[PDB]
């Protein structure tokens, strides 16, 4: 009913599709970063996963923060010793946007272990706002996933949680995931989860809404299935830890398929 | 964005709030009259307030003739200036100063129709207002009315998640919020407009309560106390109590006697208990109540 906004879900879907293109980070940004690497960014995002878990933040807050960070690092060149400061301010901003009860600035100062002062966090907050021109209502993977979930017949909480898990893994690795739009990663995540859990595939009804097909989603799906397979080996493990929790139905303990039969 | 403080001349103070003061101002180069909302960030050792981050981030993307336009944001180290389209009056002051013998039925229809346009536009863009009351509806000299004050607005996901419970000025606050439901959606803004519609007819608030429990009671005494038949799930809601008095529903002819069949029909659909059956802004635009509205749609400005 009204909680799924029957009279507006299409308008919103269409609007998120337009916006995700406007809010897109530059795919090639990292090579043009003299002093930071995908590896450093993976470390950062993994830390933000932990921070999110520590203060019991929404997963939306996490996705928003990563969006702000990637857009920020698309125009602004950052020394390795300041990357965490950008990340911290991103999390603050996202928290203030998305959270009912955002953590205090002092808590954000505390999680950095006195690397940075309160003044530096607040000044960077200002800088980030300047750089994004206050454009903070960004489409995220989650905003697409939650819509796709409405097409499950019937709903499976293991499918939903597994999809969330996969989408979150995607945030860690700028290569390859900077090149896919949130709506595409969400589409891959959803299909992979559904296949993993129930054996079923990306439904016809979602083709009618997204225009996306297994064909169109195949590049991303191949990347995502690799990420799923190698996830126990990744240097970064915070997402896997988080998704062992009962809250997310222990989905990080499910076994990936060996094949997609695509 | 375009501006700086040097190009504005202050004319007078026009309001205040949490953030601080609002001034009527004049662009000295273009001639444009604006409202300048000042936010103080120096007194704020919590950084930029979330209320302002939401107001700005959401208003940037809501260009619509029935939504007050955010023209610019001037971001000093020390201060934050929101430059808004200027509108001379709000609906509360109009109804309190010029509408003492009443608001004529043509002008009500026009206003409600425009409000519904603006709201439908918000909902179409993943945005709940969560604070619709007469004070927050600005009218200009051309007869346009526009949604203002997005300080309490929020970008929503589909389906919605649990959001803030302290939302909506009590007189305008939907039963689902009063009953502590885990989820609320676009129907809460429709409720508010329902209340406002009634208010425009009578020049008095429909449910003027002094407490949350009083607000519920006043609602129930008007629309009848809800049960499982009228509103499935009601009696399981967190702050629903079996002890609630069971008042009978009264005919809408008695709720707002001056209203006609079409108006009463619309009002009842705006004030339906079950949020799932409450009319959407999008659907309401086509209600027969509006068959005779004549006003050229206002123009979206730059
Ligand atoms: O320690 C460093 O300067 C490198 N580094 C920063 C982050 Br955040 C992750 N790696
Ligand atoms: O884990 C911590 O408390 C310190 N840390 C910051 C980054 Br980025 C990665 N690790
Ligand atoms: O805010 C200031 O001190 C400068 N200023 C005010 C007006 Br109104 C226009 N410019």
């Amino acid at each position: 009913g009204v909680n799924e906004v029957p009279d507006y879900h299409e308008d919103i879907h269409t609007y998120l599709r337009e916006m995700e293109v406007k809010c897109k980070p530059k795919v090639g940004y990292m090579k043009k970063q003299p002093d930071i690497t995908n590896s450093m960014r993976a470390i950062l995002v993994d830390w933000l996963v932990e921070v999110g878990e520590e203060y019991k933040l929404q997963n939306e807050t996490l996705h928003l923060a990563v969006n702000y960070i990637d857009r920020f690092l698309s125009s602004m060149s950052v020394l390795r010793g300041k990357l965490q400061l950008v990340g911290t301010a991103a999390m603050l901003l996202a928290s203030k946007f998305e959270e009912i009860y955002p953590p205090e600035v002092a808590e954000f100062v505390y999680i950095t272990d006195d690397t940075y002062t309160k003044k530096q966090v607040l000044r960077m907050e200002h800088l980030v706002l300047k750089v994004l021109a206050f454009d903070l209502a960004a489409p995220t993977i989650n905003q697409f996933l939650t819509q796709y979930f409405l097409h499950q017949q019937p709903a499976n909480c293991k499918v939903e949680s597994l999809a969330m898990f996969l989408g979150e893994l995607s945030l860690i690795d700028a290569d390859p995931y900077l090149k896919y739009l949130p709506s595409v990663i969400a589409a891959a995540a959803f299909h992979l989860a559904l296949y993993t859990v129930t054996g079923q595939s990306w439904p016809e009804s979602l083709v009618q809404k997204t225009g996306y097909t297994l064909e169109t989603l195949k590049p991303c799906l191949l990347d995502l299935h690799q990420t799923y397979l190698r996830a126990p080996q990744h240097a970064q493990q915070s997402i896997r830890e988080k998704y062992k929790n009962s809250k997310y139905h222990g989905v990080s303990l499910l076994n990936p398929p060996e094949t997609l039969n695509v | 964005g375009p501006g700086s403080m040097e190009n504005f001349q202050k004319v007078e103070k026009i309001g205040e709030g949490t953030y601080g003061v609002v001034y009527k101002a004049r662009n000295k180069l273009t001639g444009e009259v604006v409202a300048l909302k000042k936010i103080r960030l120096d007194t704020e050792t919590e950084g930029v307030p979330s209320t302002a981050i939401r107001e700005i981030s959401l208003l940037k993307e809501l260009n619509h003739p029935n939504i007050v336009k955010l023209l610019d944001v001037i971001h000093t180290e020390n201060k934050l200036y929101l430059v808004f389209e200027f509108l001379h009056q709000d609906l509360k002051k109009f109804m309190d100063a010029s509408a003492l013998t009443g608001i004529p039925l043509p002008l009500i229809k026009s206003y409600l129709f425009q409000l519904l346009q603006g709201l439908a536009f918000c909902h179409s863009h993943r945005v709940l207002h969560r604070d619709l009351k007469p004070q927050n509806l600005l009218i200009n000299t051309e007869g346009a009315i526009k949604l203002a004050d997005f300080g309490l607005a929020r970008a929503f996901g589909v389906p919605v998640r649990t959001y803030t419970h302290e939302v909506v000025t009590l007189w305008y606050r939907a039963p689902e919020i009063l009953l502590g439901c885990k989820y609320y959606s676009t129907a809460v803004d429709i409720w508010s407009l329902g209340c406002i519609f009634a208010e425009m007819v009578t020049r008095r608030a429909l449910f003027p309560g002094d407490s949350e429990i009083d607000q519920l009671f006043r609602i129930f005494r008007t629309l009848g106390t809800p049960d499982e038949v009228v509103w499935p799930g009601v009696t399981s809601m967190p702050d629903y109590k079996p002890s609630f008095p069971k008042w009978a529903r009264q005919d809408f002819s008695k709720v707002v006697p001056p209203l006609d069949e079409d108006g009463r029909s619309l009002l009842s659909q705006m004030l339906h208990y079950d949020p799932n059956k409450r009319i959407s802004a999008k659907a309401a635009l086509a209600h027969p109540f509006f068959q005779d509205v004549t006003k050229p749609v206002p123009h979206l400005r730059l």
